[PDB]
């Protein structure tokens, strides 16, 4: 116990200010109002997972009807189509170079799926197992070397080409449920849905730094595009954004009309955003540095269980359990 | 941090009155609906009483429904369960469960032991 | 623009292909039925989706059967290889058509256990509007040892003794006393939690069976019949 | 020779009146229920259709009625525009004969439903019922085509001008020919479709019992008073019709001149029970389903 | 515990500013945050 007074200790040292405070000055960015430009339909089940591709136009959308279909969001004109194995997929990946998708679920394995393949269709690469709980967030490094977030509370992290558990990442005590990779790719942080999100060096292999303040289970992740810092969604309806430096809670998101936990979080290209989708049936934007909710999207009717910002940033896919993925910008 | 470190407790005549409590910090403790789950030694985990939000719908385990009045205070943020009687059987480690989700009816608290929402424990015995 | 209007009809022309497979696929997948196969780890399971295979596949845990009864495919799937905590991946099944949730009612040690899992599952958000066919196992165990009376549900359940069996009970043959007592005990136990909360979205189905029962699949088609029956009516604004 | 229709306010006062309230009460109704189906409904599926289509039908119909309420309460003479009393007539009964048929769609669906819920789950479509409404609507309008012939305006002896609904005297017999013929075609067969198929949904709802589900008293209820409305409302309309065209076709003489008076009478009361339908069919099939009072923001 | 709580930990005033900073030197960079014209915008 002496280990954690300390680490409180030194924290609450660091804790000379509030976010919110120091950032009132800067201009709130006042309401927003993004419209469904595009709506992807023909999803049979709830779409669980999403994920843009590194040109920013692609996508993919993970349904429990067994369906990895990879959509051109500019035209909404169904790219793929990969019937999977094992029905309930809960995760979804875009490679880097685009080459590869990933999946995972129930299952306990991580398929990975060729999709530019010289045959002229799609076939499964790789069937990564080793796992022994349900997969929940599954993405790649380098396109050869994929981190998949488990709910055995342990992370790994993959050769596809070898197809064996180069890394193993163990110290969460309960399922992950979320993974996200800074933009350097070197160290990863993965949430468990003991409220609690640990940053992991790649090559390391071990936790580098344990963030707590949640009172549930997290059940999102993402990164700060500075990659100082990432913003945690979880089942007490409250988004939290730790920053790495400080090694402690940063800022608080929450309301009194939100009685709901929060499914998917993604952060804006500039970071002055953070989208989170919650489970009562909207997604929410905040303003990052002021806490404040900046808008809503509304129009799903079922609740926001994926939600992604290109890389590009032009647009944001919220996937719901409505079968239905919307684009907005 | 989440802590529900476990007071009250050690070997006490059978028929005896110990109360137990939590001391949960943490988190809000005012929606939360909470568990007194109990493990004999060797022999799993099993739950003993719960109690929602509001202190109302309390309901115990059958084995125990006569005694083991449980209570929670809000403005003290702690929860109390008073064993009015005490037996042989009774004599287990006791272990205060949250529910994982705040404004929910259910609690999906884990069997062989793994739950992180869960004090130390404190080991009574007849 | 030549070539990009080649390419947008071949874009075009894939994903008219694609949505025909799709339209394929949602008439298969909606006349196939998703069974979650839940219970306590202690017996039921694993027996019943065996037995049922007798009447299709598990690799890495989740033990599948696609069995067909008449014309209806139902998919019930027991999904046994994941570690402790039921809680993340029970949000997953909420687009099945049923929970068969399988209780060892034989053993009145787990019973509080399988009847506090009940409530969750009839409790949970996502499984608000998914009915429950409950399917109390071992029914020939629990007579045994209700007719050996080496231990009484009393010391487990206070509240069976002051029970009585209900006017509307339907005795199976032989049908001692005592042994349709502790069954609708059992059976009304669960029930009270299955009418404590739902408001109409959903109902719990008791049938009781055993091992070696070759009824199940008739149940489980009767089940799903009533279910869907409800479903339709709530959807055809009929109440 | 002709008779003078002594009991007039039938006519006059008493169908203003009734298509009046059924303006008040439909428009609103089925605005409510367009626009739920439109702006807040659920994905949508072929029973949404059918219910969407049958709330477009009782619209158009309440749309139409003011035309008609201006023409009656002036003492049945016109409210201008010469032709567009052809199209009144036309819209109108388009839509009237629309919801007796889609009514029956409805009725056929829910017999798919709930008789063969599992049978009549994969051998379904959305598609299939958009192909059946369009289907619907063009065999309404090419049977109620002769109608915007037929349904012409006239100069009476009183220097009234009167849109006449059925037709003049010049083409009664052919119009009795084709009234007897839409009556049997765009009504009786539909009145018995209906019929049938909620009968077989009691009996479904009642002998099977459910096994064990609850609660089908209330689902029975609003099947019986569904049957009950439609019969009540529609059987004595198109029965008077007939019986009205066959009696200017026959008697027109002092003799037998109160018996026509009396199936005049009856007749205007039973015209107003079938606009009733234009409010309680969106009442009992939008606004007394649970789920469309859930939906309902 | 150890590895976590010895680290370099700066004041959350340094790391607000340094976020604050990055969100406006790539403020112009999000289409989201400003809304582009629909000629710029591909959807
Ligand atoms: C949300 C979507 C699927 C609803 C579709 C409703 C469609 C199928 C319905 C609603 C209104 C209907 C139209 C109403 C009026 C007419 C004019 C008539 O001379 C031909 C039929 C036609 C053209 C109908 C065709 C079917 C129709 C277009
Ligand atoms: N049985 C009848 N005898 C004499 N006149 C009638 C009779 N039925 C209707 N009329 C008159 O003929 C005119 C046309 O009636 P009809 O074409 O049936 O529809 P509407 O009454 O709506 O115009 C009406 O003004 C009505 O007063």
């Amino acid at each position: 116990e002496q280990l954690k007074n300390q680490i409180r200790d030194a924290r609450k040292a660091c804790a000379d200010a509030t976010l919110s405070q120091i950032t009132n000055n800067i201009d709130p960015v006042g309401r927003i109002q993004m419209r469904t430009r595009r709506t992807l339909r023909g999803h049979l089940a709830k779409i669980y997972a999403m994920h843009w591709g590194t040109d920013s136009r692609l996508l993919v959308s993970a349904s429990q009807d067994g369906k990895l279909i990879i959509w051109d969001s500019y035209t909404t004109n169904k790219v793929h189509a990969i019937p999977l194995r094992s029905s309930w997929v809960m995760t979804c990946a875009y490679a880097p170079s685009g080459n590869y998708v990933a999946c995972g679920g129930l299952d306990n394995i991580c398929s990975i799926y060729n999709l530019k393949t010289r045959e002229g269709n799609v076939r499964v690469s790789r069937e990564l197992a080793g796992h022994t709980g349900y997969l929940s967030c599954c993405r790649f490094l380098d396109d050869n070397q994929i981190v998949t977030s488990s709910g055995d509370t342990t992370c790994a992290l993959w050769d596809i080409e070898t197809g064996q558990q180069t890394t193993t990442f163990t110290g969460h005590t309960g399922d992950v449920m979320s993974l996200s990779l800074a933009p350097d790719t070197r160290l990863f942080v993965s949430g468990a849905c003991d409220a609690s999100a640990k940053l992991w060096d790649v090559r390391e292999g071990m936790c580098r730094q344990t963030f707590t303040g949640h009172e549930s289970d997290i059940n999102a992740i993402c990164f700060f595009p500075n990659g100082n810092a990432f913003a945690t969604g979880s089942d007490d309806a409250t988004c939290r954004l730790f920053d790495l430096r400080a090694d402690q809670e940063l800022m608080t998101y929450s309301h009194d009309n939100i009685i709901c936990g929060i499914t998917s979080v993604s952060f804006s290209k500039s970071g002055r955003l953070l989208l989170a989708g919650y489970d009562d049936f909207n997604c929410n934007v905040w303003d990052a540095l002021k806490a404040d909710r900046a808008g809503v999207l509304a129009g799903h009717d079922n609740r926001v269980s994926c939600l992604g910002v290109t890389d590009d940033g032009m647009a944001v896919a919220t996937g719901s359990w409505d079968s239905f993925l919307k684009i907005w910008n | 941090q989440v802590q529900l470190q476990e007071s009250g407790g050690g070997l006490v005549q059978p028929g005896g009155s110990l109360r137990l409590s939590c001391a949960a910090s943490g988190f809000t403790f005012s929606n939360y609906k909470m568990n007194w789950v109990r493990q004999a030694p060797g022999k799993g985990l099993e739950w003993v009483s719960d109690i929602s939000q509001s202190g109302a719908s309390i309901s115990y385990t059958g084995s125990v429904k006569g005694r083991f009045t449980i209570s929670r205070d809000n403005a003290k943020n702690t929860l109390y369960l008073q064993m009015n009687s005490l037996k042989p059987e009774d004599t287990a480690v006791y272990y205060c469960a949250r529910c994982p989700a705040p404004f929910t009816r259910d609690c999906f608290d884990v069997t062989s032991t793994t739950y992180a929402y869960r004090g130390q424990g404190t080991q009574v015995t007849v | 623009t030549e070539d990009q209007r080649n390419e947008e009809k071949a874009q075009r022309e894939a994903n008219k292909k694609i949505e025909k497979q799709l339209q394929k696929d949602k008439q298969v997948y909606r006349a196939t039925h998703r069974l979650l196969l839940l219970g306590a780890d202690n017996s039921g399971k694993s027996t019943i989706v065996k037995q049922m295979r007798i009447l299709s596949g598990g690799t890495s845990g989740i033990f599948e059967t696609k069995f067909q009864v008449d014309k209806v495919n139902f998919h019930m799937f027991d999904v046994g290889g994941q570690r402790d905590e039921r809680r993340k991946w029970i949000q997953c099944f909420n687009d099945v058509t049923a929970i068969i949730f399988v209780v060892d009612s034989s053993d009145y040690n787990r019973l509080q256990e399988a009847l506090n899992l009940f409530k969750s599952i009839w409790n949970n958000r996502w499984l608000r509007t998914i009915s429950v066919i409950l399917f109390l196992n071992k029914q020939d165990l629990l007579a045994e040892k209700v007719l050996a009376g080496k231990s009484k549900i009393e010391d487990y359940f206070p509240e069976f003794a002051r029970y009585t069996t209900p006017e509307d009970a339907t005795p199976e043959p032989g049908e001692d006393p005592r042994v349709t007592r502790a069954k609708y005990f059992i059976r009304d136990e669960f029930l009270r939690i299955s009418t404590a909360s739902g408001d109409g979205r959903h109902y719990c189905y008791p049938h009781f069976t055993c091992a070696v029962d070759t009824e199940n699949a008739r149940r489980i088609f009767n089940d799903c019949k009533d279910i869907i029956l409800q479903m339709n009516l709530r959807e055809y604004n009929l109440v | 020779f002709k008779c003078a229709l002594t009991k007039t306010g039938f006519q006059f006062y008493y169908l203003p009146a009734v298509y009046i309230l059924v303006f008040i009460i439909g428009f609103l109704g089925n605005s409510v229920a367009i626009w739920m189906f439109v702006f807040h409904m659920k994905p949508w599926s072929g029973i949404s259709v059918y219910m969407f289509n049958l709330a477009l039908a009782d619209f158009l119909y309440v749309l139409t009625l003011p035309a008609l309420i201006f023409y009656y309460f002036n003492k049945t003479d016109w409210i201008f525009g010469d032709a567009m009393c052809k199209l009144q007539r036309f819209i109108f009964h388009v839509n009237l004969y629309g919801s007796i048929l889609f009514l029956t769609c409805i009725s056929a669906h829910r017999y798919s439903g709930v008789v063969y819920p599992l049978k009549s789950l994969g051998r379904l479509k959305k598609k299939n019922a958009i192909c059946i409404s369009v289907l619907v609507w063009l065999i309404v309008v090419v049977a109620i085509s002769p109608i915007l012939f037929y349904s012409g305006t006239g100069v009476r002896k009183n220097k009234t001008i009167t849109c006449y609904d059925t037709t003049s005297d010049e083409y009664l017999r052919s119009y009795f020919i084709y009234s007897m013929c839409t009556t049997v075609a765009m009504f009786c067969v539909p009145l018995v479709l209906i019929l049938g198929c909620y009968g077989l949904i009691v009996r479904a709802l009642i002998y099977k019992d459910l096994d064990n589900s609850p609660l089908r008293r209330k689902s029975i209820y609003l099947v019986i008073i569904v049957l009950t409305v439609f019969a009540v409302s529609y059987i004595p309309f198109h029965v008077m019709k007939t019986m009205n065209l066959r009696a200017r076709l026959d008697f027109q003489t002092p003799a037998m001149c109160a018996f026509n008076d009396r199936v005049y009478a009856t007749y205007q009361v039973t015209r107003g029970l079938a606009s009733l339908n234009s409010c309680v069919d969106p009442i009992l099939y939008f606004l007394a389903g649970d789920t469309f009072r859930r939906r309902l923001s | 515990l150890k590895m976590e709580a010895n680290i370099d930990r700066i004041k959350v005033s340094k790391a607000a500013a340094d976020l604050m900073a990055y969100c406006e030197a790539h403020a112009k960079e999000d289409p989201l945050l400003t809304p582009v014209p629909a000629s710029e915008n591909p959807f």
